[PDB]
RNA sequence: GCCAGUGGCGAAGGCGCCCGGCUGGAACGGGUCCGACGGUGAGGGACGAAGGCCAGGGGAGCGAACCGGAUUAGAUACCCGGGUAGUCCUGGCUGUAAAGGAUGCGGGCUAGGUGUCGGGCGAGCUUCGAGCUCGCCCGGUGCCGAAGGGAAGCCGUUAAGCCCG
C-alpha cells in the first residue's frame, strides 16, 4: 500500500480470520484485558504497540473480539486517550526531525521530497479529522507550532 | 657518459627475507643507486613454485662498498593473477587500511577476497570488517617482519578465508598488495 | 518551441535543428530592429 | 476456492512454557516484539523478519 | 670487479609498442641506468614502416647484440601497450621484438604485460563521437 | 575501471571506490492501530540531463570558437597538432531534451510457462556459512506464449483486451 506516492501493488497486511464470537483458547475476560490496556498506556504504549503486545505475549488476538471495544474507546473511558490521534502525532514527529535534518543539509532535496510528502498526508489527515471531531475546526498544521505540540 | 667507469653494485635483499644476491646495478658515484628499486618474484626464497606471482619491491638504502643492501619497500600480486581471480557470476571485495605494526611502521595493505558468486552488499562489507579486524589485530600484535612474511606467504589469507567462510564460501582470498609508508 | 516529430523526420525536408536556428535568428533581427532600432 | 477465498491467516498462536519457571503461556508465532514470560522475564520467543525463533517450548501446543 | 661466478648476469627489456612505433629499451634490473635504447625509426626510413614486426626484429637484434656484448646473458619483458587514455594493444612489434631476442640468443626469462590501465579514465581524444574516418 | 548483470534504488531527471554520521521511500511478515481518511486534478506549486548566463574560485585531461598542417576541383568540414570558453567547486538564474516504455494515473476481470531481484514459509543437503538446491506466497523486473486484440508491426495478467472513473 505504497499507493499515495508511489504507486506500488504491495499487499502486506494482517488476515483476519471470519470471527463472530471470540476464541475458546483464550484465558482472559475483557475486565482484565482493559486492564492490561490501561496498564500498557501508562508505562507509554501507542495503542498500536498495544495490541502488539497483547497479541504476542498475552495470547490475545482482537481485544475488539473480546471486549466488544477498541483500544481507543477503552483509553478515552479511562481518560488515557491521546490528545491528537496518534498516526498524526507520529506524522507530525517525523516532520518536525526532518526539518532539523533538512536545515542543516540544504541539498539534501530527495529527503526535503519525502517532507512535502509527509506534509501532504498531514494536510488529509487534519482535513479528515476536523470533519469527524477529533480536532478542532480551527486546527491547522505549523513546523513550529507543531515543534512546540512535539516538544 | 661511458660505460666502462662503471661498477656493477651486487645488490642483497634485507635480513629477513635472507640477505641473498637479488641482483647487481651498475653505477658510479655510489649515492646514484642509493634511491634505486628492484622486483623480484619470491625467488628469494625459490624453493616454492606456489609463489611465481608474488612481486617483491625492495629499495636500496645504504650501500657499503660494492655491496648494496636494501629494504622492504612493498609487494604486489601480478596483474595476471589477479585478472584470472576476477571472472563474472564472482564476487570482489576488497579493503585497503592504514596500519601501524607493533614498532611504528605504517603500511597500507590492500587485501582481497573472491567469493563464488554474486553476494550482496551487506555481505561484501561483512566480509569488509572481517578483513580489517584480522589485519587491526595482525598488526598490533606483530611486527613490521613476521607480518610482511606472513602476507607475502599466505597465512593471513588462510586465516581470511577461514573466518570469513561464515559469511559466505570463498574462492581464493589474497593480500594482494602492501605498501610501506614510514618506518619508525 | 513546440515541435513536431514529423517535421524531425527527413524525408522531403531540412534538418529541424538547422530550421529552428535559422527562425531564431530570424526572430533576433526582427526583435532587434524592433525595441530599439 | 482456494488460496484466496476468505484470507485466512497462516500464523498460529501456540502455548508454550518456559524452562525456568514452567507456566504455561499463549504467545503469537509471527512476533513484532521479543515476548517475555509474565513471571521470569525470560525470552519465549525472539523476533525476525517472520516466523519468530522459539526458546523455551520444550512441552509446547498450537491451537 | 666483483668475483663473479655465475655469468647470469639479467637485465630488463622494456619494450613500448604501438601502432606508430616500437621502442626496444634495455637496462639493469632497476631500470635506472641504460644499455641499449633502439627504434624502428632508427632502423628504417618510412614512418609507415616504423611499427612492423620487420624492423621491430631489427631494432631488438641490435639492442640484444650491444647488451649481450655488454654482459647481460638474460633478459626479463616488461611489454608496454600506449597508455591510459590510449589503446591497450601492443602491437605485433611485441611479440616480434620477444622472437627476436631469444634468437639473438638472450635468455629470456618472465614476461610480464606492464601496460598502465586506468581505474578511473582521464578523458580520451576524438570527442563524443570519436575518429569519424 | 574489472566485479557490473534485460541486476538494484529512485516521481522522473538520475544514482557505482571505501568508512562513519544524518536522512527519505518502498517490499515482506503482521488475528497491531485508525476507521473510507480514497482517486483524479482545472488553476497553482516543487523537482528537473546537458548546455548557457551572473558573481567568485579552480583549471590536469578533453575541448566549441579560433589558429596552423593536410585532403580536395573546392573543403568555412571529416583526419592531424594546438587551443579559448566550458567541463570541476560555491551560491543563484535559466526550466529546456528522441526528458522515449515515443505507451497519463487509479481499480476489477480474462490460460499460463520460464527466468531473475527482494522478503517470507516449508522441505532436503551441507565444509553447519548472512551457505547450496527444490517447491510455495507476496511484491518487482524480463523473455515466450494460446485465447483475445489490432492496419499491421506487434501487444498479450508489467495489455496496445473487457469494465469502472
Ligand atoms: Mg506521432
Ligand atoms: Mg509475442
Ligand atoms: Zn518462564
Amino acid at each position: 500500500m505504497a499507493r499515495m506516492h508511489a504507486r506500488k501493488r504491495g499487499k502486506s497486511g494482517s488476515k483476519r480470520p471470519p470471527r463472530t464470537a471470540p476464541p475458546t483458547w483464550v484465558e482472559y475476560t475483557a475486565e482484565e484485558v482493559e486492564g492490561l490496556v490501561v496498564k500498557l498506556r501508562k508505562e507509554g504504549y501507542s495503542a498500536a504497540m498495544i495490541g502488539t503486545i497483547l497479541r504476542d505475549q498475552y495470547g490475545i488476538p482482537s481485544v475488539k473480539l473480546i471486549t466488544g471495544k477498541k483500544i481507543t474507546k477503552i483509553l478515552e473511558e479511562n481518560g488515557l486517550a491521546p490528545q491528537i490521534p496518534e498516526d498524526l502525532m507520529a506524522l507530525i514527529r517525523k516532520a518536525v526531525n526532518l526539518r532539523k535534518h533538512l536545515e542543516m543539509h540544504p541539498k539534501d532535496r530527495h529527503s526535503m521530497r519525502g517532507l512535502q510528502l509527509t506534509e501532504s498526508k498531514i494536510r488529509r489527515l487534519v482535513k479528515y479529522y476536523r470533519r469527524t471531531g477529533k480536532l478542532p475546526a480551527k486546527w491547522r498544521y505549523d513546523p513550529e507550532q507543531a515543534k512546540l505540540l512535539v516538544r | 657518459d661511458k660505460w666502462k667507469m662503471k661498477e656493477w653494485y651486487v645488490v642483497y635483499a634485507p635480513d629477513f627475507f635472507g640477505s641473498k644476491e637479488i641482483g647487481l646495478t651498475p653505477a658510479d658515484e655510489p649515492e646514484k643507486v642509493i634511491g634505486r628499486v628492484i622486483e623480484t618474484t619470491l625467488r628469494d626464497l625459490t624453493g616454492d613454485f606456489t609463489k611465481g606471482q608474488v612481486k617483491l619491491y625492495f629499495q636500496i638504502y645504504d650501500v657499503k662498498g660494492q655491496n648494496a643492501y636494501t629494504k622492504f619497500k612493498g609487494h604486489t600480486l601480478a596483474r595476471s593473477y589477479i585478472r584470472s581471480l576476477v571472472r563474472r557470476r564472482t564476487t570482489r571485495i576488497d579493503g585497503i587500511f592504514n596500519v601501524t605494526t607493533k614498532d611504528g611502521y605504517k603500511l597500507r595493505v590492500m587485501g582481497m577476497v573472491i567469493a563464488y558468486r554474486r553476494i550482496q552488499t551487506s555481505q561484501e562489507r561483512a566480509i569488509r570488517e572481517i578483513i580489517r579486524d584480522i589485519i587491526y589485530k595482525k598488526a598490533e600484535e606483530l611486527n613490521y617482519r613476521d607480518f610482511v612474511l606472513e602476507a607475502v606467504s599466505g597465512k593471513m589469507a588462510a586465516e581470511i578465508a577461514k573466518e570469513a567462510r561464515r559469511i559466505y564460501p570463498i574462492k581464493r582470498a589474497e593480500i594482494r598488495k602492501i605498501k610501506v609508508l614510514a618506518e619508525p | 518551441m513546440k515541435r513536431r516529430p514529423r517535421k524531425w523526420k527527413k524525408k522531403g525536408r531540412m534538418r529541424w535543428k538547422w530550421i529552428k536556428k535559422r527562425i531564431r535568428r530570424l526572430k533576433k533581427q526582427r526583435r532587434k530592429e524592433r525595441g530599439l532600432i | 476456492l482456494p488460496k484466496n477465498l476468505i484470507p485466512m491467516p497462516k500464523s498460529r498462536f501456540l502455548r508454550v512454557k518456559c524452562i525456568d519457571c514452567g507456566n504455561e503461556q499463549i504467545v503469537f508465532s509471527n512476533p513484532s516484539t521479543t515476548v517475555r514470560c509474565l513471571v521470569c522475564g525470560a525470552t519465549l520467543v525472539e523476533p525476525t523478519g517472520g516466523k519468530g525463533i522459539l526458546k523455551a517450548k520444550v512441552l509446547e501446543v498450537l491451537e | 670487479q666483483v668475483n663473479l661466478k655465475k655469468k647470469e648476469k639479467w637485465g630488463v627489456a622494456h619494450i613500448y609498442s604501438s601502432y606508430n612505433n616500437t621502442i626496444i629499451h634495455i637496462t639493469d634490473l632497476t631500470g635506472a641506468e641504460t644499455v641499449s635504447r633502439w627504434s624502428g625509426g632508427m632502423v628504417v626510413k618510412a614512418d609507415r614502416d616504423e611499427p612492423s614486426p620487420y624492423a621491430a626484429m631489427i631494432a631488438a637484434r641490435r639492442a640484444a647484440e650491444e647488451a649481450m656484448e655488454k654482459g647481460f646473458t638474460g633478459v626479463h619483458i616488461k611489454v608496454r601497450a600506449p597508455g591510459g587514455s590510449k589503446s591497450k594493444s601492443p602491437g605485433p612489434g611485441a611479440q616480434a621484438a620477444i622472437r627476436a631476442l631469444a634468437r639473438a640468443g638472450l635468455r629470456i626469462g618472465r614476461v610480464e604485460d606492464v601496460t598502465p590501465i586506468p581505474h578511473d579514465g582521464t578523458r580520451p581524444k576524438g570527442g563524443r563521437r570519436g575518429r569519424r574516418v
